[PDB]
């Protein structure tokens, strides 16, 4: 359920980990 | 009906005026003025052209109403021997121009704007007089807009279309329609809040290009704090955008990256801006003079979102002058929004005299990038692979040397270009509207042209060398009745003239006679790979005595060339 | 001998002002109102019964776009935008003082992205008003000086 809703985070699209 | 005054006199025939050009040989205009009613007049001008061997009918119509002031122009030439010879396969050789400029604010809330130009062929402005267009124009603009604006809200519906003249890529996108909404609220506790919304439909002239519907929302909240000597503003914003893209088959069959029919792009933005002001009394130069030093800093952060699946409809790279250094956007529009992790640092020094009047100012600033600014579709051709550090520098200066002397300068340097991106300078002496001299210089490096313009610009002979243009303008009156005006704009890369103009006006109590000569760049010869020049020598007579216009016509002559004069104090 | 600015940008005699213009809902009026609000100036309406309050009347605004440079074929390379704003400051009883602001901007033209360029132009205009407003504020102290030596 993160597909549209991750966009509101302050991280870059190729970040996490 | 014999020789009235063209401003508001009874209808009749104005003074006919003649000219000789290299594009039309002998031309002569026989205007007739028609005062239809108060706030409504028209002008019908038969314009005989000898080289084309015909008459172009020009119809001007000026009106004023509660909706605003407007002006319509309709030029029609039924046949054209030159155009027919150049285009023998067409069914007709008629040329025409339609122009409409309307501007008005009604009831302080409604705003009506129309800026419409439509020509029959892309070469219209290279053949005919430049009064509502110019031979330097690359396209014709067609804009309508109706807006409603109250103190804390506004909503505008507009339509923008463009007719491109260059026969390289005539495909252009248009917004049919575009709706913009802004709402503000200034007393939400200590915070100031605002919201911006947009709904646009992008459609292309070509039938095989993608079409789009874009909906954008932008809530913004900021906290400003101020002192007598400093200020700081903290801003937090959201950018939400939805794209519905259709007609992607042709594009998706030609490119390795795929456009998506439905796209959602949401990103936060954080900004902190800070200013300080220091003062000192600079007695060594002059007593009572004040020098102010203003440091300014700005941290900007926008995360990275891959935008390669969105076609670029209305986003273009923005110039970075000193004022543009602190801008929060890299591109215009909303198709491309670059990721940002950057700090902009600048300083401005001002010098005021004893009367608290600003006489000098100089600004220098730079942008430091902690991470690379990327959109996911990065195709700009730089001279190197620098991505982080002090990449952009800008400087500006303005000096009012005396009452009659003024100096202005600006420079923009990019380390990714390995060269100065752009620069401009100007020095002007001006005693009054008639006594003036001005020297100006414009420079744009070929690297900047290659980076910020299409590839064939960097390949074509007439674009790839950049800009290095020096211009001199002068005007002097003689015996309180004669006015002499001259202008010369010269390109130093090719060592060739770009523009040249002379003008002599004799003004009397009841009439004025003006003689004007101009030699201008007017086109490019693709066969022999050299520029085309156009010469024009014309005479005009106007009737005075019915108004208070006792001027010598210097300013009007200064604006009669393709590089018109602008006052820089 | 540097020191922090100990005086307000707006003179203390102008901490309460009346903002007047023929386009109260226009962009220039909004920019001027925002600049005055950032400086702590309290704005009243034109019909207020308070006297001895200075008034700021915004005049006509001229926006001109011209060709600053051309390519080798005579096509426009750079566009020069000039914004000229005229205003007057009425000091109650004393006099009226005219002030003006001139803002210069430049941008390169690109027919292939004409629509994009148009949007950029709009952005530039949106910035220019702001600059103009700042310039007007920077001319407020001088008027105060002109009020003293008179
Ligand atoms: C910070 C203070 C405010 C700004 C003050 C400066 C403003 C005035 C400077 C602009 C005028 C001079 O502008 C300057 O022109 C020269 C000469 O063409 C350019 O210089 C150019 O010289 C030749 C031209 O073929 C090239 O080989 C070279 O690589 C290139 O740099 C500069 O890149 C430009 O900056
Ligand atoms: C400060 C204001 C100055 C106003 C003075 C300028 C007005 C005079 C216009 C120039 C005179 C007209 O002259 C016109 O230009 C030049 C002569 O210079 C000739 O053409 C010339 O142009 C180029 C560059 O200018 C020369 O390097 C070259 O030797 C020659 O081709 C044209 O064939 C002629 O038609």
């Amino acid at each position: 359920a993160c597909d549209p809703w991750w966009q509101f985070n302050w991280c870059d699209q190729d970040h996490c980990a | 009906l014999q020789l009235p005054v063209g401003d508001k006199r009874r209808s009749g025939f104005l003074i006919p005026n003649a000219k000789y050009t290299t594009t039309n040989y002998f031309e002569f205009y026989l205007p007739y003025y028609w005062n239809i009613a108060p706030n409504m007049d028209a002008t019908i001008t038969p314009h005989y052209m000898h080289r084309r061997g015909n008459i172009m009918w020009e119809n001007e119509f000026r009106y004023l109403s509660q909706a605003g002031a407007g002006l319509m122009e309709l030029d029609y030439l039924p046949s054209d021997k030159v155009y027919e010879d150049e285009h023998p396969n067409d069914d007709s050789s008629r040329r025409w121009l339609f122009y409409w400029n309307h501007s008005g604010v009604m009831d302080q809330v409604w705003r009506f704007n129309v800026d419409y130009t439509k020509v029959s062929d892309p070469s219209y402005f290279n053949d005919f007089d430049n009064k509502y267009g110019s031979s330097t124009d690359g396209y014709a603009t067609q804009k309508f807009s109706v807006g409603y604006a109250v103190q804390n809200f506004n909503a505008t519906v507009s339509t923008k279309q463009f007719q491109v003249f260059s026969e390289q890529n005539t495909s252009s996108y248009s917004a049919e329609p575009q709706l913009d909404v802004n709402y503000y609220q200034n007393d939400v506790g200590p915070f100031d809040t605002r919201i911006y919304g947009q709904a646009v439909h992008f459609v292309n002239t070509r039938d095989d290009m993608p079409e789009a519907t874009r909906v954008h929302l932008e809530p913004t909240i900021n906290l400003p704090l101020s002192n007598n000597w400093g200020s700081i503003n903290t801003e937090a914003k959201f950018l939400a955008t939805h794209y519905q893209q259709t007609n992607l088959d042709w594009y998706n069959s030609r490119n390795t990256t795929k456009l998506d029919e439905s796209v959602n792009r949401v990103m936060p933005q954080f900004k902190v801006d800070g200013k300080m002001v220091f003062e000192r009394d600079m007695e060594m130069l002059a007593p009572g003079y004040t020098q102010t030093l203003e440091p300014r800093a700005q941290y900007l952060y926008v995360p990275y979102r891959d935008q390669s699946d969105i076609y670029n409809y209305d986003s273009s790279l923005l110039q970075s002058d000193y004022s543009g250094l602190f801008r929060d956007r890299t591109y215009g529009g909303l198709d491309r929004i670059a990721s940002a992790n950057q700090v902009t640092t600048g300083v401005t020094s001002r010098i005021y005299d004893d009367a608290a009047v600003e006489r000098f100012n100089i600004s220098v600033g730079q942008i430091y990038y902690f991470t690379e600014s990327r959109t996911g579709d990065d195709n700009i051709t730089w001279e190197n692979d620098d991505k982080t550090g002090s990449l952009v520098w800008a400087g500006d200066t303005y000096w009012r040397i005396s009452e009659r002397w003024g100096l202005r300068g600006g420079i923009q340097y990019d380390t990714r270009l390995d060269n100065v991106a752009t620069s401009n300078s100007s020095i002007e002496y001006r005693r009054d509207e008639d006594r003036l001299v001005q020297l100006n210089y414009h420079y744009a490096s070929p690297e900047y042209i290659q980076a910020t313009l299409p590839k064939y610009y960097s390949t074509a002979e007439q674009y790839k060398n950049g800009i290095s243009q020096v211009g001199a303008v002068a005007s002097r009156p003689i015996a309180d009745r004669w006015s002499i005006v001259g202008a010369y704009y010269y390109d130093t890369n090719a060592n060739k003239q770009a523009d040249s103009m002379l003008g002599v006006q004799y003004s009397s109590c009841c009439y004025a006679i003006r003689v004007g000569y101009e030699r201008k760049l007017n086109g490019w010869d693709n066969d022999k790979q050299h520029a085309v020049y156009d010469n024009a020598i014309g005479f005009n007579i106007e009737l005075r005595g019915l108004s208070s216009n006792y001027g010598l016509g210097t300013q009007e002559m200064l604006r009669s060339n393709i590089l018109p004069y602008q006052n820089t104090l | 001998g540097w020191h922090l600015r100990d005086t307000t940008q707006v003179p203390s005699t102008m901490k309460v002002m009346i903002l007047d213009s023929g386009d109260p809902n226009g962009p220039l009026s909004r920019a001027v109102r925002n600049q005055l609000r950032l400086n702590g100036v309290e704005l009243l309406d034109k019909e207020t019964t308070r006297k001895d309050v200075p008034s700021l009347r915004l005049g006509k605004v001229s926006i001109a776009k011209d060709t600053a440079s051309v390519f080798r074929n005579g096509q426009t390379a750079e566009y020069q935008m000039i914004m000229t704003v005229n205003a007057t400051v009425l000091i109650p009883g004393r006099d009226i003082y005219p002030i003006s602001a001139k803002v210069f901007r430049s941008f390169f033209d690109n027919p292939q992205m004409a629509l994009a360029k148009d949007n950029e132009q709009d952005m530039i205009v949106k910035e220019m008003y702001d600059r103009a407003a700042e310039q007007l504020i920077r001319k407020l102290p001088s008027i105060r000086a002109a009020d003293i030596r008179s």
